[PDB]
């Protein structure tokens, strides 16, 4: 999940 | 909350401030043209684009009160959305080009290689066409384009989540009205401006979906490979 | 043309007078439903209302006043845009419900007899219910749906269906000012009905994508109606 | 095509 990874900084 | 808190003139200043950076490109305008190179370009350019519209979407007012699952939800929606209104936007004054980097301006003629390319940026060309006769102000871009991160979503989720969406998406009504009244504007020119600002999104909402479909068809061939963040965004429709 | 010299009200009555009515689906066969069932009765149901669709487009005050060429351009991109909220308006009172005819109520769990259909469902319910918490009016609903048909088609090409476009505008604005709605709240309404088409246009592009793949399966035989309506999309 | 012929008469 690198979208959730990016949008938790 | 804090976005509803915010005046229109602050609420302009902290979506001005928050734009992210027009980036360049890896073009060399020594290499001629192709279609395996151009997507290739326009892959990474996208690639790096997400990269900063995550970070963008963080300081748009009201995103940060989300659920991470309802960031997710809403920016795996309309990340393509934001991408093109993003890329009218630069092309507003380069009439029949579109503007993907200051080193990349592209023609229509450009988008014959790749197949089914030329109908969707004919599409953005006349999104950009109208952009140019409305006159579009930045400060009612940067409205648009939050609008389209809040509302792209919201019809796809116990939750009062959905209900503080709306109030915000309230909030940039509020502030793009307040602009247009600056400008001088009469009740009724307000109104129809409105209007036509919002319906131009159900276009840009168009163009999203055939373009979705353009990107999952070049997924399913052999060539050219996406990135992993865009594979990811790309199974999330 | 004789649109813009229409006043508000005059727009409303032409609009509400031009409605086409709700047809009925064939009586057989008979729920349970099957996937060539169902869409048997979907794809005739659909075709009949095409034609009353076509009648109502020419009683739209500025329609008449375009080129043929310009009316079946806009009644190709919006055809199933129309239908939609059309199902999703006559589905409001019906919470949970799809009403494509009035012998025809279909539940979502209906939806999943065809492979795809049930999550073009979920978003037609969705549009109900947000239709419901706004309590639209039937004069805004016939609105919205003129908006559609000269909208979603304009920048495929033009002056003078923006300027009906503003008129429709102005007309929606004016019945909002009759419910007794502030001038704060005449703006924030029309903002929310407009981008509700948003999502309209996406429901439609997600089944044309499926009515496409109904069509190379070759198992349930489309009119020629709409097979030329669906290929407009290609 | 058909929808031309509905759209005239
Ligand atoms: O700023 C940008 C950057 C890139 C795009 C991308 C794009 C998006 C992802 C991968 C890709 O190869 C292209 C596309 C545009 C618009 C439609 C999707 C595709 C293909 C044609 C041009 C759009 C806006
Ligand atoms: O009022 C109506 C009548 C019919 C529809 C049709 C439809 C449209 C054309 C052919 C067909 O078999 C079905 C559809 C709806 C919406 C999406 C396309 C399909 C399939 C699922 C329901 C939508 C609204």
């Amino acid at each position: 999940k690198i979208l959730h990874r990016l949008l938790q900084d | 909350s804090l976005a509803l808190s915010l005046t229109a003139d602050q609420m302009v200043s902290a979506l001005l401030d928050a734009e992210p950076p027009i980036l360049y490109s890896e073009y060399d305008p020594t290499r001629p043209f192709s279609e395996a190179s151009m997507m290739g370009l326009l892959t990474n350019l996208a690639d790096r684009e997400l990269v900063h519209m995550i970070n963008w979407a963080k300081r748009v007012p009201g995103f940060v009160d989300l659920t991470l699952h309802d960031q997710v939800h809403l920016l795996e929606c309309a990340w393509l959305e934001i991408l093109m209104i993003g890329l009218v936007w630069r092309s507003m004054e380069h009439p029949g080009k579109l503007l993907f980097a200051p080193n990349l301006l592209l023609d229509r003629n450009q988008g014959k290689c790749v197949e089914g390319m030329v109908e969707i940026f004919d599409m953005l060309l006349a999104t950009s066409s109208r952009f140019r006769m409305m006159n579009l102000q930045g400060e009612e871009f940067v409205c648009l384009k939050s609008i389209i991160l809040l509302n792209s979503g919201v019809y796809t989720f116990s939750l009062e989540e959905k209900d503080h969406i709306h109030r915000v998406l309230d909030k940039i009504t509020d502030t793009l009205i307040h602009l247009m009244a600056k400008a001088g504007l009469t009740l009724q020119q307000q109104h129809q401006r409105l209007a036509q600002l919002l319906l131009i999104l159900s276009h840009i909402r168009h163009m999203s979906n055939k373009g979705m479909e353009h990107l999952y068809s070049m997924k399913c061939k052999n060539v050219v490979p996406l990135s992993d963040l865009l594979l990811e965004m790309l199974d999330a429709h």
